């Protein structure tokens, strides 16, 4: 089971929950909230409160201004991970995945100590505590990642596992080197009150030639202890520690360490150190005395340093397959049964039990940002370690985590492109999670919208391509940018929108005597055919590309073809009839007798469908003065061309 | 959750808030008879760009169309009307000083009683608009032109036979589910044994046939929401009542013999939550339908999510401090 | 040699080198960038880190140092230096802004601004709508800009208003603009055309039009050979590179495949112009060497153009480049910048 | 007729620096440029005044050399030619001008001192003489030295076919003046380098003996 605590409590300023109800709605990274109170003055002089709206942005911590570094530098490493070949052998690939792990650690570290300097530079102690809190979260992340790297990615074998776990503690328990600088900077280092604490803590970190050099400042200052301090110091040189460049067995290390233990215990029986109880404690610590190690608890800042100390001095041939028993037994002895473990202890214990899924679960409860769990879970799929379990909604555990991190990248103005990469590697629900976000990217420029269209076109998201192209055609139509409007309705392939933009251009013609573009109507090519009305626009432009292009009878037969088409709007048939007047009353017969019959038919397919209705209103008469004049000039010119045509054509049937 | 705040300067109680499709604009409506539109700057601020009287009653909702239909708003009212509004570019008539560039294109007037909710359809159904009212009817309207937004047909009166308080369209773009609408009821009568009803468009009759009725929702309903469909073979439906409820609705595969009738559903309650200790007044889903939000008389918005085992739990509480 | 990448936690839409003093012997020491798609966009001045030293205490001082910044309004659609202290930027707000560097202080400031240079109109009221300003080109004292409104403006760095405007020079978006000769510009558009304009002519109409044959390939970018005012290079929506002689017909002289995507900038080398560079939405950046000029051969299977991918893997989109002497810089959607001091080694 | 004074409000050049790039570069025929180079080619052998341009600009010749160097010579290979010979007819008459300017010049110590002059109240440095401008652009890895060494390579490249070609005699002369300019640098370099060492000037220059061993960016050998 999971989520058995209190649900995460945000406090909203001013808002008076103590009786007042709320309304709300969801945007891409921000939810709105509004309160049901309005303060209609019971006689008090005070300003009445208006209602207030609140913009409540997602807790996934993406808006700490430093962590933008963490997200981009880790996305560069994630594309450095999804571009690794699977046939890269289990030594090349394993070394490369250990580099990918150490690259991610380097980014956590390079965000953490930048934020540490920002916490020191914080000119208010409230802000310094906010940065110090996020430094502690990045420290916990690099602590857990340094362990998961040793156990699951580098997979440290018995022997080297103890070397890995010693510098694992050391690269985070940095308290010791800070204390070393203050003790060594003093006029007499062997007489700083913390000197013996530091000598012990260096032995608890296994730093034995560093502890020997601190013990040398007692030997230089104290010619009474110096002889015994140098027996302790040379036992701190005979300890069998594993050396990676050294061709020995574990059973050689083991048998040599057993002699060293029998030699250290020999000096305890002869009471060699019973003249300085600090050196008597160091011998018990170096012998793995679990009572003397717990007497050092005020020098062991955590239970996992106590565990690694207990492995160094009681089990130098420890294996991964033994390790849970020591981890639990060290947590038991460090907490004593009157304290419970903290969420970090539960994560680190589950890592020492090697349950990757309990580790992923408690990291998903203790950490406010999916970022950590996403990159760690994906790197453990690159190591092929995960249980491939489908969930009740089909998708797998890696996918369920990556979908919520992608639903954190799409919650930001810039990071949505990185959210597309994080949706493509999600096989059950990734594409559908992308298809619900992709249309909601703010399309400020046509150039931005081309990148979003290209992303949909690559992925065959055809209905989202039509959507975005119609949103762009509608951006253009509300701004009357008819060339973008027609080019975007052509990329949408919406024939109703292509007709609608044509039924702007044909009115834009009536409102001027000319179009707002010509090149856009000539260069229609095959896309002219996206509707009948776009073909009429293209071919009426082409009539205006015959009459001006040194030709006429071709233009006249195209004009009659436009009119006899079931496409030409009848509110423009009076125009196409008027466009025939400069061709009919020419000295040459341009239309034949039978072409002149069909032009007259089109005048009656306008005129002899007028209704006979009467008596309102006086306004109207002024264009019927003109319509009757239009119609009589057409009757007269058509009759004149018909008479000239019959005489010309009837003299070519019998000569 | 990081909270920025805005003084809304509505001169009475706000009843609703709604984002645009991109989350770059928001609308809010009030008992002062106004709607306001607020736009999100490229600096990360927000500014009130329009603020006008919409109606003669208290305004009970506000909603946006999908942007392939432009910049269109709908609002419903206690005067028994709904109104459709368009943002026009370059139309601000100085002759009439202090009107909005948000022009009213039409007013729908057919409801005999207060129009309680209004929702545009999923865009793959065209420019359709649903309203509901306390006459116990849902009305579905259609614009046959996206430019002449003055002209709207009335295609359906749906008789719920109980007062209507809220409506939700099913957001399934998949041609394997028919158009569906769920309807809630404010009815306090003990005689009406169920307060949620679900209707399916049956093409063979061109009518919204009643498919289902939620016989476990005996208590009054204030709000209702279908969850956005991540490919699921079953729908999810959130309801606001005396408690929060989450239902699954899984279509029963018709055998090749049950002709002409609606679909039937395998229906479950997956969750029921009392934790508001009070009535629930809104339910809205995140963009992917994985997280529900709901409000109540506790002065908390509460967030609810499925875990990896489909155990729905509360995950967060957004509450005022009054400092 | 190696190319020094830097993360900056803003997407970089544009990068430009600071113009060297006439008769200096320095390399390009300073560059400017502009950003896009953030919650806050900026214009920033940078110095190239000095990869030649270690001091005694072992720090890596070789990072590209931020000299100073200023916040922008909208997105930095295009960017150019006007002299050694002034920079001009376009905006997705339709604004055009001139800035000034203050070397004695390390700051930027505004110098002059045209908040309504580009805008969409509507029927009958001056309630203007924002139209993205897409490209800017300078010819001191003179400045030209284009946009989604299909407007051409001519501005000046001593004048507050437009010196000339041409509304509806296209019914589609204009993408980029360059000076052929001082009163004479060339623009590119959503249709796949090059339109030439002479500010001496008293109509608003183009002096000449060029295009591809029939198929609409939007042309996003343009440059014009430093020693040949008639030779022009343009980049397509498809990833083609087109070389034109604007005196010889209506078509390109040479047509080359450069990318698998939209080509965002093309530039000739400012001193070595038989060399060319291009960037794209395929995440690649290419160098081209061709040493009649080789760019005007109709047979690129005889006359050699040798072609080198400068980036060692495809990033997110490479929106921009600039090249000055041996130095080259580019900017990306991976919230990162790439620099070399050496391109001929 | 060459604009040697460029005004801070002026978008266009004026004179042959327009007519070359607007008219001759349109025609692909270059009579105005070659006659203007032939004009300067006489006027150096009758000497130029040291006070040339004084009171309108800094005194001296370098504005005319900037035009021949950066507007004519470094552009003679980028331009197209209707006469495939005229590519070499332009090449003769510009290298002749440089040859005469380096022949009649002799290095002096004041060449390595910045001499100031009063112009409208500003204290401005006078232009260095044309032979020192040529030496500085010939004792560095300049575009001028690139175009000169890639002429000596190109001359042999045409002559090893033994063939006739249109304009051959003017290419043979363009190679001639290109060689003669190197041999004048070698016969004047030690004095120019030692006067630079006595005058302590903040310049850097490399021996031509060693720049001739630069890696030719065409052939990618030291083959100069």
């Amino acid at each position: 089971e999971e989520l058995d605590g209190e649900p995460t409590v945000t406090l909203i300023p001013g808002v008076n929950s103590k009786k007042n109800q709320m309304y709300f709605d969801w945007g891409p990274g921000e939810m709105l909230v509004c309160e049901t109170s309005f303060n209609k003055k019971e006689k008090s002089e005070m300003v009445p409160s208006c209602p207030f709206i609140y913009i409540i942005r997602k807790d996934v911590d993406v808006y700490s201004q430093i962590l933008r570094k963490l997200f981009n530098e880790s996305h560069g490493i994630f594309l450095g991970l999804q571009r690794i070949d699977e046939e890269l052998t289990g030594k090349s690939r394993k070394s490369q995945l250990v580099r990918v792990s150490k690259n991610y650690r380097s980014v956590i570290r390079a965000c953490m100590e930048e934020m540490h300097q920002v916490a020191i530079a914080a000119k208010d102690p409230a802000n310094g505590r906010q940065f110090s809190s996020q430094v502690s979260i990045l420290s916990a992340m690099e602590l857990i990642w340094n362990l998961c790297e040793i156990l699951f990615i580098e997979v440290a074998p018995a022997g080297p596992l103890l070397l890995h776990l010693l510098d694992w503690v050391r690269l985070h328990v940095c308290e010791v080197d800070s204390l070393s600088a203050d003790v060594l900077g003093s006029e007499n280092p062997s007489k700083h009150d913390s000197f013996w604490n530091l000598v012990t803590i260096l032995v608890l970190q296994g730093r034995l030639d560093e502890a020997r050099q601190m013990l040398s400042k007692e030997a230089d200052a104290s010619p009474a202890s110096a002889g015994i301090c140098r027996i302790m110091g040379d036992l701190m040189r005979t300890m069998p520690i594993l050396s990676p460049g050294n061709t020995q067995t574990l059973t050689e290390l083991e048998l040599k360490w057993q002699h060293w233990h029998e030699e250290c215990e020999r000096y305890l029986q002869d009471s060699t150190f019973a003249t300085s109880p600090h050196l008597e404690s160091l011998l018990k610590i170096m012998l793995g005395d679990e009572a003397a190690l717990l007497e050092q608890k005020e020098l062991l800042s955590n239970w996992y340093h106590f565990l690694v100390t207990r492995l160094l001095y009681s089990n130098p041939t420890v294996k991964p397959i033994d390790l849970h028993y020591y981890a639990q037994s060290s947590l038991d002895l460090f907490l004593g049964g009157e304290s419970s473990p903290e969420p970090l202890d539960n994560i680190l214990l589950a890592a020492f039990e090697f349950d990757i899924h309990q580790v992923i679960k408690e990291c998903s409860i203790a950490l406010s940002n999916w970022w950590f769990v996403a990159h760690l879970t994906d790197l453990l799929d690159h190591c092929k370690l995960l249980q491939s379990h489908n969930l009740y909604f089909g998708s797998n555990m890696r996918e369920f985590l990556l979908l919520e991190y992608a639903s954190g990248l799409f919650a930001h103005p810039s990071l949505w492109q990185l959210g597309v990469d994080y949706f493509d590697y999600c096989p059950e629900l990734g594409r559908v999670s992308l298809e619900l976000h992709i249309e909601r990217i703010p399309l400020n420029t046509e150039q931005k919208a081309l990148k979003v269209l290209r992303i949909c076109e690559q992925r065959q998201m055809t209905e989202q391509v039509r959507s975005i192209c119609k949103i762009l055609a509608m951006k253009a139509v509300r701004n009357n940018r008819l060339g973008s409007a027609l080019s975007w309705s052509i990329r949408a392939k919406d024939a109703a929108f292509a007709t609608l933009v044509s039924d702007r251009f044909l009115r834009d013609y009536c409102e001027r005597g000319c179009f707002s573009d010509l090149d856009l109507i000539d260069n229609l090519g095959p896309a002219m055919m996206l509707s009948d009305r776009l073909t009429f626009l293209g071919k009426y432009r082409e009539f205006h590309r015959m009459y001006g292009e040194k030709r006429f009878a071709d233009a006249a037969s195209l004009l009659l073809s436009l009119m006899t088409s079931r496409i030409a709007p009848r509110s423009f048939w009076m125009t196409l009839l008027t466009d025939a007047l400069p061709l009919l009353e020419q000295k040459q017969v341009i239309f034949s007798a039978e072409q002149t019959y069909e032009l007259m038919r089109c005048l009656e397919d306008l005129t002899s469908r007028r209704p006979v209705h009467g008596e309102s209103d006086t306004e109207q008469l002024q264009d019927d003065d003109i319509e009757t004049t239009k119609v009589e000039m057409l009757r007269l010119s058509l009759a004149r061309n018909l008479a000239r045509a019959i005489i010309r054509e009837g003299s070519l049937e019998g000569s | 959750f990081v909270a920025r705040s805005i003084a809304a300067d509505h001169k009475d109680l706000i009843h609703d808030v709604s984002f645009d499709f991109h989350g770059r604009r928001m609308a809010t409506c009030s008992s002062d008879q106004s709607v306001k539109v607020w736009d999100k700057s490229e600096s990360g601020d927000w500014h009130c760009t329009a603020s006008w009287k919409t109606h003669s009653g208290s305004v009970w909702r506000v909603t946006w169309a999908h942007p392939e239909f432009g910049q269109v708003l709908a609002s419903c009212s206690f005067d028994r009307t709904a109104a459709v509004w368009e943002e026009i570019v370059g139309e601000s008539n100085d002759k009439l000083r202090g009107q909005s560039h948000w022009v009213k294109r039409t007013t729908l007037v057919d409801s005999r009683t207060s129009v309680t909710d209004v929702k545009f359809a999923p865009k793959h159904m065209g420019l359709m608009l649903a309203t509901c009212s306390a006459d116990g009817i849902v009305r579905i309207y259609e614009a046959p032109d996206v430019m002449n937004l003055s002209q709207w047909s009335l295609q359906h009166e749906i008789s719920c036979k109980l007062s209507c308080s809220c409506i939700s369209w099913n957001p399934s773009s998949s041609r394997a589910h028919s158009p569906m609408i769920a309807v809630g009821s404010d009815d306090s009568s003990p005689n009406a044994m169920a307060k949620v009803q679900i209707f399916e468009y049956n093409e063979n009759t061109r009518k919204y046939a009643k498919a289902e009725t939620l016989m476990t929702v005996t208590d009054p309903v204030h709000d209702i929401a279908f969850a956005p469909n991540l490919g699921r073979s079953f729908h999810i439906l959130a309801i606001a009542t005396k408690d929060v409820r989450i239902f699954t609705l899984k279509p029963v595969r018709k055998e090749l013999t049950s002709s002409g009738g609606p679909t039937k559903f395998e229906i479950h309650i997956v969750a029921q939550f009392d934790n508001h200790n009070s009535q629930v007044w809104r339910v809205s889903w995140n963009i992917t339908g994985t997280v529900l939000a709901s409000s109540g008389d506790d002065g908390c918005v509460r967030l609810w999510k499925a875990n990896y085992m489909d155990n729905w739990k509360c995950t967060g509480i957004l509450k005022g401090n009054g400092s | 040699e190696e190319i020094y990448a830097k993360f900056v936690s803003q997407k970089i839409s544009k990068t430009r080198w600071r113009p060297l003093p006439p008769g200096s012997l320095q390399t390009a020491e300073t560059f400017a960038t502009g950003s896009w798609d953030n919650e806050e966009n900026y214009i920033s001045l940078w110095s190239i880190g000095d990869f030649g030293n270690l001091d005694s205490d072992g720090g890596f001082e070789g990072d590209h140092q931020l000299l100073c910044d200023i916040r922008h309004h909208g997105d930095v659609m295009d960017l150019q230096f006007f002299d050694q202290e002034r920079i001009v930027a376009a905006s997705s707000t339709g604004c055009v802004t001139v800035f000034l560097h203050h070397p004695n202080n390390q700051t930027l400031s505004v110098n002059q601004q045209w908040t309504t240079a580009h805008y969409h109109t509507g029927p009958g009221s001056p309630s203007y709508s924002s139209a993205p300003c897409t490209g800017v080109v300078c010819n001191n004292p003179e400045i030209v800009t284009v946009g989604e409104d299909g407007r051409i403006n001519l501005f000046r760095a001593d004048h507050k208003e437009a010196v000339r405007t041409i509304d509806n020079a296209d019914s589609s978006t204009l993408h980029a603009v360059t000076f052929l000769r001082t009163p004479e510009i060339l623009t590119v558009n959503s249709i796949g055309q090059l339109k030439i304009w002479d500010f001496r002519q008293q109509g608003n109409e183009p002096s000449q039009i060029l295009s591809l044959t029939g198929d609409r390939v939007p042309l996003h970018c343009v440059d014009r050979h430093p020693n040949q005012q008639h030779v022009v290079a343009t980049g397509g929506q498809d990833g083609m590179l087109s070389i034109w002689d604007v005196r010889q017909g209506t078509m390109p002289v040479s047509l080359l495949k450069a990318h698998e995507a939209e080509m965002w900038e093309v530039h000739f080398h400012p001193s070595n112009p038989e060399h060319l560079f291009t960037c794209s939405e395929d995440g690649s950046l290419w160098h081209w060497d061709a040493s009649i000029s080789s760019w005007l051969s109709t047979d690129p299977a005889k006359d050699r153009i040798e072609i080198t991918s400068l980036l060692p893997s495809r990033s997110l989109s490479v929106n921009t480049l600039d090249v000055l002497g041996p130095c080259l810089v580019c900017g990306t959607d991976a919230e990162a910048i790439y620099v070399t001091r050496h391109l001929f080694s | 007729i060459l604009q040697t004074v460029r005004i801070p409000s002026q978008r266009q050049a004026i004179g042959i620096e327009v007519e070359l790039n607007e008219i001759e570069s349109r025609c692909e025929e270059y009579p105005l440029t070659r006659a203007f180079c032939q004009l300067i080619s006489t006027l150096v052998e009758s000497s130029f005044p040291s006070n040339l341009g004084a009171g309108l600009r800094p005194p001296g010749f370098d504005p005319y050399l900037q035009f021949l160097r950066d507007s004519v010579f470094l552009r003679f290979r980028t331009r197209a030619y209707r006469r495939a010979a005229e590519k070499w007819e332009v090449a003769e008459v510009v290298l002749e001008v440089f040859y005469k300017l380096l022949r009649d010049y002799e290095p002096q110590l004041e060449d390595f001192v910045d001499q100031f002059v009063e112009l409208q109240g500003e204290e401005i440095i006078a232009y260095k003489p044309p032979g020192f401008s040529l030496m500085y652009h010939l004792l560095n890895e300049s575009p001028m030295l690139e175009l000169a060494l890639s002429l000596l390579e190109e001359g042999v490249k045409q002559l090893d076919t033994y063939a006739p070609f249109p304009g051959k005699k003017h290419l043979e002369k363009a190679v001639q003046h290109c060689l003669a300019l190197l041999n004048l640098t070698l016969q004047k370099e030690n004095l120019f380098m030692d006067l630079l060492r006595e005058s302590q000037l903040a310049l850097i220059v490399c021996p031509l003996e060693q720049l001739l061993q630069g890696i030719n960016p065409r052939t990618k050998k030291a083959d100069n």
